[PDB]
């Protein structure tokens, strides 16, 4: 379901709140622990076998901060998303061999760490226009197993 | 499969919700209706406006059914049993509808309980949603 | 969907040997058997309340037929998938908001029963070349939910 | 969460496999791998060969691990606690993985066992074979 003037209006309103050097490292942290697995796409990074270790790994972080741009992006050029995504797709698919549930995981727990943040701000109404993209992410992302 | 941390996790973290319970079901159920439209076909006789009586209603016994889970977390199979037989045989709910409220579930107690709302929380609350949606679509009777 | 010329040559004689009465039947049924969620879609059909019953129900039957009969055009026609189901995206997507795991599930299925007809013949060669074309199938039965 | 008739359904299904135990799960493997061969990236140090004597003793302990699930299936947790934390721990194997290994035996089964494979057994092996694959994908001990 496409974006109307409303919400398109109320999503990127909060957008602008987010801090752009945290929440990407929370969601993947979040990512990390909620579903361990996911671990196994990070054996490079280093320490991950408790949540704090995770949730602080510099890595990570680091990490986020460029999947939380991915997203930013995504936001600026939602008439036009695959194309958006048409490399990482490419990287995420075809390189690495990422299941396509993983990412619609991700968006989930992003999503959350928006509720987490924003608390009574992040209203069902503004929950729904998210979900709108994050599904629009997921599926621009896993265009090339299309 | 929940561990013993996830367990004293999930426990506390209900607590927490106290007299709020009800009022968190109802939350949730209209994030999930609002967020993911195809869910509304499961509630055709629900009056479905925002503020809606039988939405708060309806959130109120999702609420104390999964408080009684929390209750009777190590034999829950058999503490659900009548909720099962109404969902896996009598409504047959799509599994995957099970993960739409489970994760609006989890919007709604990070926005209420951010403090509760821990990494490690978040997982074991996540493992315990799922348990719970095995089971009311599992038929096992 | 791209076969090799073998297996191209296996699966199209296992396929030319397939009761097309019956095939079609037994994997429908067999799914609403096996997931019975995907009951709620075929209310219309009458009796469900055993698995005997789902199978021996003529309706499961006749519908069977038709489902096997897409599989078939979707054989002779692997380069795009995509339009030889356009239509039929529009229906499970649009018109009947079919959660696009179940095109998986049910194309998983008819695997089991490819398998059970035929046995040591369904070889692991011959199960991948399917699973490379219900993989197909599925992607463009979804082509509109992308 | 599984019926009475399920667990008998399974033993009844899987105790005819017996000898081919190893037969069986050999081929499932195979299958797994030619069909799906991402799943390979875990078995970089198997011969994944045709015939490969590693994939035919590996064949043999899944099916007997399947045996032991069969035979703890009312404490498989317990009964498979050592298979967890290799598979969930250690291996870190994404979950999708053992909806491809299910299919793949439940192929065949149906190819080897189609006497046994009626509707209402298909259906019991693929939850038992659920019920394995979510307590060897979660980290509960
Ligand atoms: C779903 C939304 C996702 C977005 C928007 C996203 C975005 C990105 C971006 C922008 C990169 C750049 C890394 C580079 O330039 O090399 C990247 C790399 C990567 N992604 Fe994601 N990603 C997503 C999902 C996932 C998921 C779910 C996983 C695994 C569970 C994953 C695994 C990886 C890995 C392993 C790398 C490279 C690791 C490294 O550089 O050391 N991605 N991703
Ligand atoms: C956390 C997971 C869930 C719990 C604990 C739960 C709980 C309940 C409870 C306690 C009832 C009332 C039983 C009664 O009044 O006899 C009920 C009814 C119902 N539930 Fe669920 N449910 C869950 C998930 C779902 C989902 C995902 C759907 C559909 C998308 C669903 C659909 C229904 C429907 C249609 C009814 C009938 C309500 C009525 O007709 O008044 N449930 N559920
Ligand atoms: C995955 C491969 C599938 C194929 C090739 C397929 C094929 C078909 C065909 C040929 C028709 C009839 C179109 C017509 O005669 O006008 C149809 C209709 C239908 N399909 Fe399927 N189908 C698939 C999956 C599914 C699944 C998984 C479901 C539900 C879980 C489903 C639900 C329906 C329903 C309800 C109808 C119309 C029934 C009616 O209106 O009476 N389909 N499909
Ligand atoms: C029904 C599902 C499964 C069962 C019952 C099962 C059972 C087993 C057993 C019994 C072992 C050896 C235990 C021992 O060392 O004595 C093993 C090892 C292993 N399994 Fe699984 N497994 C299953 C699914 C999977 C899947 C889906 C994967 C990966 C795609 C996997 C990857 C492995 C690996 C990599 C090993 C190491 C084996 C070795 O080095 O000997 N398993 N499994
Ligand atoms: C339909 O898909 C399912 C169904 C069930 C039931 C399941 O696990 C049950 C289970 C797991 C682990 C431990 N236990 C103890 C008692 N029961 C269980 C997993 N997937």
């Amino acid at each position: 379901v496409h974006l109307t003037p409303v919400e398109k209006s109320a999503v990127t309103a909060l957008w602008g709140k987010v801090n752009v050097d945290e929440v990407g490292g929370e969601a993947l942290g979040r990512l990390l622990v909620v579903y361990p697995w996911t671990q196994r796409f990070f054996e490079s990074f280093g320490d991950l076998s408790t949540p704090d270790a995770v949730m602080g790994n510099p890595k990570v972080k680091a990490h986020g901060k460029k999947v939380l741009g991915a997203f930013s992006d995504g936001l600026a050029h939602l008439d036009n998303l695959k194309g958006t995504f048409a490399t990482l797709s490419e990287l995420h698919c075809d390189k690495l061999h990422v299941d396509p549930e993983n990412f619609r995981l991700l968006g989930n727990v992003l999503v959350c760490v928006l509720a987490h943040h924003f608390g009574k701000e992040f209203t069902p109404p503004v929950q729904a226009a998210y979900q709108k993209v994050v599904a629009g992410v997921a599926n621009a992302l896993a265009h090339k197993y299309h | 499969v929940l561990s013993p941390a996830d367990k004293t996790n999930v426990k506390a973290a209900w607590g927490k919700v106290g007299a709020h319970a009800g009022e968190y079901g109802a939350e949730a159920l209209e994030r999930m209706f609002l967020s993911f439209p195809t869910t509304k076909t499961y509630f055709p006789h629900f009056d479905l406006s925002h503020g809606s009586a039988q939405v708060k209603g309806h959130g109120k016994k999702v609420a104390d059914a999964l408080t009684n889970a929390v209750a009777h977390v190590d034999d829950m199979p058999n503490a659900l049993s009548a909720l099962s037989d109404l969902h896996a045989h009598k409504l047959r709910v799509d599994p995957v509808n099970f993960k739409l409220l489970s994760h609006c579930l989890l919007v709604t107690l990070a926005a209420h309980l951010p403090a509760e709302f821990t990494p490690a929380v978040h997982a074991s609350l996540d493992k315990f949603l799922a348990s719970v949606s095995t089971v009311l679509t599992s038929k096992y009777r």
